RNA sequence: ACUCGUGAGAGACUGCCGGGGUCAACUCGGAGGAAGGUGGGGAUGACGUCAAGUCAUCAUGCCCCUUAUGUCCAGGGCUUCACACAUGCUACAAUGGCCGGUACAAAGGGCUGCGAUGCCGUGAGGUGGAGCGAAUCCUUUCAAAGCCGGUCUCAGUUCGGAUCGGGGUCUGCAACUCGACCCCGUGAAGUCGGAGUCGCUAGUAAUCGCAGAUCAGCAACGCUGCGGUGAAUACGUUCCCG
């Protein structure tokens, strides 16, 4: 076990909790319903890159905000997708649940979306070097990105031996606290097993 | 009036000094009912003896936290602070002798994997 | 008659902002307050093992910190009461009225 | 020489053979053996060419001696373990015959790390 | 663990909620005072008649998502493995790493 | 041991078995599975087939063994030496 | 000690006798951190010695120390791949430390029914030149002398 | 002085000397001395014959000690043996009878260690 | 007003002085200061190694079972004991045992939980329920080692508590296998431990108590924390280890 999770390193400094609420007696069931919501939303939506899911709770009314790169996919033009999600979130006993569907400004600067894309490309047929290089170039082309590292491990290329490969461009200071490192991880489903993809992205400091 | 504090490894002493006789009122108890340890009493009185202002100050002291030794150290520091506040031109004597320095020695935190702060479990090579 | 307002949150900044906003509102209504009296921070500590299987000597510690603020007002005019039940605060901080 | 063998699963006759082969090394050790343990383990995966792995540990008067080999069956692993342990014991000897060649000795010759430094006068030779 | 064992607990909970609320406690409230006539009451026998699942003694709190039966934490209702990963992702409010 | 206020513990199955056994004053072998039941003076003549884990061992009650449990007389683990 | 010598602890003078040596003595007889018990033991022993002799106890304690203080000690030295017992001169502080440790230990296995009595008798016989610690110093000096051949390195 | 067939120690305080009777510990000695009036801190040579006889008849009155206690204990263990109970055969083979582990410890019941 | 609690800030930066220094890094000493030279302790673990561990947290390729290797139930087992190894606790006593009086902490926990006063038991404990979602009440007002007084007089003992007999309490549907605790009695080994070997550089080792998690109960002497009292020694890198 080498490196701790970058989000968990700067949780009280740079990054923010993805669930904002307060509970004293009902902490346990709040956590249970939160993880249920998370797994439901991860399962239901896979076409559009679901970058992040936020939950805010206040008595009866519950606020679930999710960030996607393709809002149109997740919303029914007549509300069909919206109706379906609202309905099965009522089924989740969330009482009154209202949803704020949002959009990421620059998909290529978001580590989770980058890992999602690289994993998808890896799954079907693409050689892993091509995927990592394309992702690195796309993210480096973005104005605010200062350093990106992509690493994927497993039976790469359908081989019998597992391998770890990583390419880096610029600065990725994992030991520096004030540097905000966006961390994203996603497992690629191949016919030969499971390939794990991680992405680190450095975008300056926050003070 | 004047009031200082002394802090020695979590022992906090609040003191009140007036120019009365050298009677020691420690939370309603005297220097012998309290602190029945001769080394401890010497530790209390040492700043006075190096400043030679013994038996010319009434002392009211509040004690809370820690054991007798930490309380005694904090009390001595509080007395030194009261003395420098009352008679500034004695500062060289109290400072050279080291009574004006707060002691930054605290209980070291216990660490996981070790029985104590530094003591480690017995490891068998064989 | 005075009503106690108790504040509890995991983020000190949010609870401070809530305290100052509540004070501003009640002074807008024309009341007398005491101020955001700070209260001891509650710390809940948890120690776990990193590895799923063995490797026990490797432990990781977590803590949950709760910050408490105390708001007390006087002269409870009905406008102040109505203003109190017309205040919006972040979902992180809960308000106890007693 | 008493040896305890801690196998696992299926390895019939491995324990007796290993015990009898290892116990013959007691005379080879130049210091009394305080403990002797042997562990036999077989790899589950049939793809492994040498599935059986044998390890040993001897406490040669406080000096830890250990070896580990692989084999295709219990007998071969035990024999390779015996060879490896014998080599380690030979390298561990540390009696006089073992260190007579390493003694710096060589009066004014073969500069070694522990060779006696030359005594030097205060004045230059000239 | 095993979905059979994961689901085996929930029926224990609703059975306890069905029984232990008043039936499995009113008998105990009668055994407490020695002045209460317990001997001819035979409520000890009656409580034995009840199914074992009415007893909270058999209840085994598990991981609310994973079903892991050990390393349970009551505050989160989570296994020790799961809380460590969930805290690192900032999904439990007001939880972070410790230092002192 | 169990508190005295609760009283001796006997399962209802073997309890009603023995009380119908002694209502006509003959004792047959009673096959039981409750090692946790206590020996009560109404068992005095009855011979019990107490479960062991593998089989049931016949246990004939006497006077002295009253107050114990049936498990005292159905040893579980077998050991003959090394 | 690889990077250089370590600072010493300036332990303070005793309040009721005003000498450094008694504080060193209490810290030698100390066990488990029970300082008060050690001080009680040493004060009782000193007062017993004063009663038996009739003079100040500190002077007799110094006399006992000088009677038991060593000057030449033997250490194992490894020169040229061989180990010998080499007699070495002892610095003053190490000599006082050795003397105090010997006094405390040899008083610990006396037979006087109490630590105070054992310590008092040991210090008295050391002042008079009959104690077992004096004998120990005799043996250590004899050992240093018998190995004087190896003093040249 | 001979009490209930047991000689006392030569110089001990009364209650601790009374502990030297097989059926008497520290609590029993204290309570019998309190009941029968003899002081507890008196030495074993200062006793009178009347003190001896009051101890004797009181102990023989409301206590069982020495031979009767030993034989009662032995009878209890033997009866536990002969009913075939678990503790019976546990006593029969000299192993601990109260659930103590026997993988490593329990040399007290096993006696001194034997090597094979 | 003084502590304290928790918000904001200042404060150590070789900043200054003197000397070594290539006038360079750096280094020695002094002053000022609460603190002096990364102040103390944490968190933080590079590329990789050891096919190290984990298909039994989870996920998962392939293979296998599928009237069973799936699943429900009672009982039993995981606690077996001639031994061997490992980590600990308690001791072998007078720097102590026992009895009476008496002083000082921190941290943490508590709603179907903490649970006080009182009363009843010798004691585990029983009845009862004040007040408490708690800087408020309860954990007693909080400790023990400590201090003072008496006693014990060097003994296998007033040391040591194992084992065992009897009698109870509580939790639990249920303490037989297989819980903890209380009372009476019983009173084993053990007289400081071979070869060899371990931890520790200061608020440290040694020693004393308190709390938490898991938890109906507990096998907790375990683990994770908290404070009380508080040493010795470091000449120096030849030897052992990395």
């Amino acid at each position: 076990g080498q490196k701790i999770n970058p989000h968990g390193f700067r949780l009280g400094i740079t990054t923010e909790w993805k669930s904002r609420w307060y509970a004293d007696k009902q902490y346990k069931d709040y956590v249970k319903e939160d993880v249920a919501i998370r797994k439901l939303l991860a399962t239901g939506l896979e076409r559009a890159g679901i970058a992040d899911v936020e939950i805010e709770r206040t008595r009866d009314r519950v606020r679930v905000d999710i960030h996607t790169a393709r809002p149109g996919i997740v919303i029914g033009r007549r509300g069909t997708e919206a109706d379906r999600i609202r309905a099965d979130l009522e089924k989740l006993t969330g009482k009154q649940v209202q949803l704020n569907i949002l959009e990421v400004k620059n998909p290529e600067s978001q580590a989770q979306l980058v890992a999602q894309g690289v994993a998808e490309q890896l799954s079907n047929r693409v050689a892993f070097r091509r995927a990592m290089r394309k992702a690195i170039q796309s993210a480096m082309r973005q104005p605010n990105v200062k350093g990106i590292r992509v690493q994927c491990s497993g039976r790469l290329g359908g081989a019998e031996m597992s391998r770890s490969e990583f390419y880096r461009e610029g600065r990725v200071p994992l030991h520096t606290l004030r540097a905000d490192i966006d961390y994203g991880l996603y497992e690629a489903k191949t016919t030969f097993g499971r390939i794990g993809v991680k992405v680190w992205i450095y975008k300056g400091d926050i003070v | 009036p004047i009031q200082t504090v002394g802090r020695r490894k979590e022992a906090v002493v609040r003191v009140r000094l007036v120019p009365g006789t050298g009677q020691f009122n420690l939370d309603g108890r005297t220097l012998e009912n309290y602190f029945p340890n001769k080394v401890h009493q010497q530790l209390i009185k040492a700043p006075l003896v190096t400043v030679d202002r013994v038996d010319q100050f009434d002392i009211y002291a509040h004690l809370d936290g820690g054991g007798p030794s930490g309380q005694a150290g904090a009390l001595r520091l509080a007395i030194a602070r009261a003395l420098i506040l009352v008679q500034p031109e004695d500062r060289p004597a109290l400072k050279k002798a080291g009574f004006l320095t707060r002691d930054p020695r605290a209980i070291e935190r216990k660490k996981y994997g070790l029985k104590k702060a530094r003591k480690a479990p017995q490891y068998s090579k064989r | 008659q005075k009503i106690r307002i108790r504040l509890k949150a995991y983020d000190h900044e949010a609870i401070d902002a809530s305290a100052r906003k509540i004070v501003e509102t009640v002074t807008r209504t024309g009341a007398s307050v005491v101020g955001p009296v700070p209260l001891p921070t509650e710390k809940n500590v948890y120690c776990v093992i990193r590895s799923p299987h063995k490797y026990k000597d490797s432990r990781e510690h977590f803590e949950m910190r709760t910050h408490k603020r105390l708001i007390d007002i006087l002269d409870p005019t009905p406008k102040t009461v109505d203003a109190l039940m017309r205040i919006d605060l972040p979902a992180s901080v809960d308000v106890n009225i007693q | 020489m008493d040896v305890d063998v801690s196998t696992d699963g299926e390895l019939p006759g491995a324990a007796e053979y290993a015990r009898e082969k290892i116990g013959r090394l007691s005379r080879r050790a130049h210091r009394p053996v305080l403990h002797a343990r042997v562990r036999l383990t077989r790899h589950g995966d049939p793809a492994v060419e040498r599935p059986v792995i044998a390890q040993a540990n001897l406490d040669v008067n406080g000096r830890q001696v250990r070896a580990q080999v692989e084999g295709v069956n219990a007998r071969e692993a035990v024999d390779r373990l015996e060879a490896r342990l014998r080599s380690r014991l030979e390298r561990i000897a540390e009696h006089w015959e073992a260190r007579r060649g390493g003694v710096p000795a060589e009066a004014g010759r073969e500069w070694r790390h522990e060779s006696e430094p030359a005594r030097r006068p205060g004045y230059f030779p000239r | 663990a095993k979905k059979s064992k994961i689901v085996k607990n929930e029926q224990r909970r609703e059975l306890v909620q069905r029984y232990a609320e008043r039936r499995a406690e009113l008998k105990r409230t009668i055994r407490d005072p020695a002045s209460s006539p317990e001997r001819r009451a035979a409520a000890v026998s009656a409580l034995q008649r009840l199914p074992r699942d009415s007893s909270p003694v058999r209840l085994r709190n598990r991981d609310v998502v994973d079903g892991r039966p050990r390393g349970h934490l009551r505050k989160f209702g989570l296994s020790r493995v799961r809380v460590r990963e969930m805290a690192h992702r900032g999904e439990l409010p007001g939880v972070r790493k410790a230092s002192w | 041991p169990r508190s005295l206020k609760k009283g001796p513990f006997v399962d209802d199955h073997l309890l009603k078995k023995v009380d119908v056994q002694n209502e006509k004053n003959t004792k047959q072998v009673i096959k039981t599975w409750s090692r946790r039941s206590t020996i009560i003076p109404d068992f005095i003549g009855h011979t019990f087939a107490v479960h062991d884990g593998r089989k049931h061992v016949p246990v004939f009650v006497t006077e002295a063994m009253v107050g114990h449990k049936l498990g005292e007389f159905a040893p579980t683990r077998t050991f003959k030496g090394h | 000690p690889r990077k250089g010598p370590a600072p010493k602890r300036p332990l303070v003078n005793d309040p009721v006798y005003g000498s450094q040596l008694v504080t060193q003595l209490v810290n030698k007889v100390l066990l488990e951190g029970k300082k008060s018990l050690a001080e009680r033991i040493v004060y009782g022993a000193l007062e017993q010695a004063r009663e038996k002799t009739g003079t100040d106890p500190v002077v007799t304690l110094k006399r006992a120390l000088d009677n038991v203080k060593p000057a030449l000690e033997v250490r194992s030295r490894r020169v040229g791949g061989a180990t010998y017992q080499v007699p070495v001169e002892v610095r003053p502080d190490r000599s006082t430390t050795l003397a105090l440790r010997w006094l405390v230990n040899f008083s610990r296995q006396r037979r006087e029914k109490t630590m105070v009595e054992r310590l008092a008798n040991e210090i008295l016989d050391a002042s008079n030149g009959l104690g077992a610690s004096v004998k120990r110093r005799e043996d250590t000096h004899k050992m240093a002398e018998a190995n004087r051949a190896f003093a040249h390195y | 002085a001979r009490l209930v067939g047991v000689d006392l120690p030569r110089d001990k305080r009364m209650e601790i000397a009374l502990t030297y009777i097989y059926g008497i510990g520290r609590t029993r000695s204290n309570e019998i001395l309190a009941a029968t009036g003899i002081d507890k801190n008196m030495r074993t040579k200062d006793l009178t014959d009347d003190q001896v006889t009051v101890l004797r008849d009181y102990i023989e009155g409301n206590l069982k000690v020495e031979g009767d206690l030993r034989r009662e204990v032995q009878a209890d263990i033997r009866r536990k043996i002969e009913i075939g109970c678990y503790q019976g055969l546990r006593h029969r083979r000299g192993l601990p009878v109260r659930g103590q582990r026997t993988k490593t410890n329990a040399r007290t019941r096993k006696g001194p260690k034997r090597t094979i």
